[PDB]
């Protein structure tokens, strides 16, 4: 199966490439954070924008990567954070703002 | 004109490594998008690194996204761009070849590009081959070329 | 830090429940299948809707689970197949009709 | 009236378990569910056990959402929920605290509801209580208590 990466828009591709970067970013598992560095790559390819609108929204990623999430279940609900962060105001002004469309 | 075939395959080999190790091996920002994870295709990475390395530098003003290494010349680091940028730069190309197989390019050798489908992360991919084999075959089935282009090096 | 969970609206905590199970679903680590796990189960609690739509959403889920992903890169590119899953049109339609807004 | 409260910390104790043994022990619906992950906090589900053991099971028509057990009881996985179905059953509570701490509980033994804001997956929790400890004290600090509220079990 080849997957549905040619299909996304660019500000698709760049919330794509937001939640699997974050995914990167809060999981310790080298496979699982391998996976999720390559699936972000993908939607870096077919990207028209430079490399620094990814450095900024790893900025924006890097302030919910780093909190610290709390239940009443044991757990430190990393997946949540990405979760949170692709909800983010900032992270979805970022990429309506952009110069290459 | 063309980077010679023999300086070509000489110089990809340098960068013929893990995309981490290619992050080490060109330094600057290069390495550091790669120790960051942004790029994790290195394919288009060493296609730059050649053509920096036989004299035929990628231009700064070149109409393709890049980052410069430690040598202060650029890296092209998006698949498509690097195929597009080769199309304005080499010339007429000299084998097209529409379903192609590898035995289409027996006898021949420089730039191949296969675009195609199948892949998740990319439309195909370019790398240097010799008439035998590809340079970068160590690291390289359910993605079916559709389209074979090849420039020849001298 | 409380994450958001209380701010997302119904549709919204079915979408994260989706995700976050999804991403239950693809990865093998168990640190981070049970962070997958323990985050859906946050939505899950939030939600007003009974457990079949989450059973429901799970048979959608494994139509994406259970796909195989190539690259020019090596991956399995899990994450991928979960960030497909989110973009579904039955998923999104499924979530829309809920008899339980 | 009531469950005991002898009869409801002993109930309690037979599932004061990980969440996947809480499955393993009431099968079923509630078992299919802890399997398959979807329910992963445990605290309403050992509560509807407390109840349907003591003789006040939760009502197939009770306005919650709830899954029956192997013995074709029912049992409510929401915290929300199950704190409201006390609410509506239980009558009219015995203590409510206004930003309360273990020790204002002390002397008085039953149902405790908490609800506070610091946890990322509920609004509160609800469990047994002593006078001096939880029933579940070894499966429990960035949560903030905001209401305390006991009903006392004879």
């Amino acid at each position: 199966q080849e997957a549905l990466t040619t299909q996304y828009s660019q500000s698709e591709l760049l919330k794509n490439w937001a939640l699997s970067h974050c995914l990167a970013l809060v999981y310790k598992d080298d496979v699982v954070k391998n996976d999720a560095r390559a699936t972000a790559s993908a939607y870096l390819e077919y990207g028209k924008q430079s490399v620094e609108i990814y450095h900024e929204i790893d900025e924006i990623a890097k302030k919910y990567s780093g909190l610290k999430y709390n239940g009443s279940i044991s757990s430190d609900f990393n997946t949540m954070k990405c979760i949170d962060f692709i909800h983010d105001r900032e992270l979805n002004e970022l990429i309506k703002r952009r110069v290459e469309k | 004109n063309r980077p010679s075939f023999n300086e070509a395959w000489l110089a990809f080999r340098k960068v013929n490594h893990s995309v981490a190790d290619v992050g080490s091996i060109i330094g600057g920002n290069v390495g550091k998008n790669i120790t960051g994870g942004y790029f994790q295709n290195a394919c288009p990475i060493r296609m730059s690194y050649v053509l920096n390395a036989t004299g035929f530098p990628i231009a700064r003003n070149s109409p393709y996204a890049k980052v410069s290494g430690a040598d202060n010349k650029f890296y092209i680091y998006r698949v498509n761009d690097m195929i597009d940028y080769l199309t304005h730069t080499m010339g007429k190309p000299d084998l097209i070849v529409n379903n192609p197989k590898q035995s289409d390019f027996i006898g021949k050798k420089g730039i191949i590009v296969v675009k195609g489908h199948g892949w998740s992360n990319a439309r195909g991919h370019v790398t240097l081959w010799n008439g035998s084999i590809c340079s970068d075959q160590c690291h390289l089935g359910p993605f079916v070329p559709e389209v074979g282009t090849l420039w020849i090096l001298p």
